């Protein structure tokens, strides 16, 4: 990225290094709006240009949103898919190459699935969880094993990779997922990608645009983006985790009537066991 | 309106 370059919203990408406490610096990598980020932006844009297809989702949501969850609906129509990372940021973060292959990947309220499909690639097994109706539907059309909240920790086997995006923030007990994560996880080479929205602003979704304070604090503070981070090591620590990478990528969403896609601010970390 | 599917974001 150049500081004159038009088009590449650096401010999705960069961080401003010295705010970040030393250790941070040192682990921290630069990502950009590479070739997949297009795509997904380019798909997005075409999707929003499908009038019919969006005036038919935002009636259905409309209709049906006091009886189910936002992420329910999405799952029923198949919309608003996300995206965190291409595989190129993916394996560029794990420092991995493209043919890279372990056994087990466990994806922890795995959404609908389409950002799970670009780690799939690197598995021979894919786990996932998650507590929406539709979108476990969606997880087994794309062949994925679907576990309970409670049933993965009590499989008999550990996991090469567990990933846990966008979900400490929207789950009851982030605290006991963080640890029930590091009691599964493969010691001797197993890894966690984990992203985080900041400002971390956290609660749990129910029906009807309701929702509820989560019942365990995790303690992350900070005024920008950078002190948000920097508190980060410590509650990772707690759970028996190193920062082993991490970077700054746009959360993307597909768009509505509206907007052609919506953008989030993702902290996005590699942790290996401690 | 359906925006993000992740939900608003607040401030710092
Ligand atoms: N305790 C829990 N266990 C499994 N999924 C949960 C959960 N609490 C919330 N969720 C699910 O977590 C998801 C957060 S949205 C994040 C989706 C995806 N991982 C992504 O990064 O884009 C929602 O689909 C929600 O249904």
């Amino acid at each position: 990225m150049a500081a004159g370059g038009r088009k590449e919203n650096h401010q999705w990408y960069v961080c401003n290094r010295e705010k970040l406490c030393e250790s941070l610096q040192a682990v921290f990598v630069q990502s950009y709006l590479d070739q997949g980020t297009q795509i997904f932006l380019n798909n997005s844009i075409e999707k929003s240009g499908w009038a019919a297809i969006q005036a038919y989702h935002s009636a259905v949501s409309s209709a049906f949103s006091l009886a189910m969850s936002r992420t329910s609906i999405n799952g029923l129509l198949g919309r608003g898919s996300m995206f965190v990372f291409s595989p190129d940021q993916f394996q560029r973060l794990l420092k991995i190459n493209p043919d890279w292959k372990t056994h087990r990947l466990l994806d922890l309220g795995a959404g609908d699935g389409e950002v799970t499909k670009i780690m799939s690639p690197h598995f021979e097994e894919i786990y996932a969880t998650e507590l929406s109706e539709t979108m476990i539907w969606q997880l087994q059309k794309k062949k994925y094993r679907v576990l309970g909240i409670n049933e993965w920790q009590n499989t008999g086997f550990q996991y090469d990779v567990i990933s846990c995006l966008n979900l400490l923030d929207r789950c009851d007990q982030p605290l006991t997922l963080l640890k029930d994560i590091r009691s599964v996880l493969e010691p001797t080479r197993g890894r966690v990608i984990l992203a985080l929205v900041l400002p971390f602003h956290p609660y749990v979704e129910n029906v009807g645009g309701k929702w509820e304070k989560p019942s365990e604090i995790l303690e992350i503070k900070g005024q920008n983006w950078e002190e948000q981070v920097n508190s980060l090591p410590e509650v990772f620590r707690k759970a028996g985790f190193v920062i082993e990478a991490f970077t700054r990528l746009p959360y993307l969403c597909e768009g509505d009537m509206y907007n052609d896609y919506y953008v989030l601010d993702d902290a996005v970390f590699v942790l290996k066991p401690v | 309106h359906q925006g993000h599917s992740h939900g608003h974001q607040g401030g710092y």
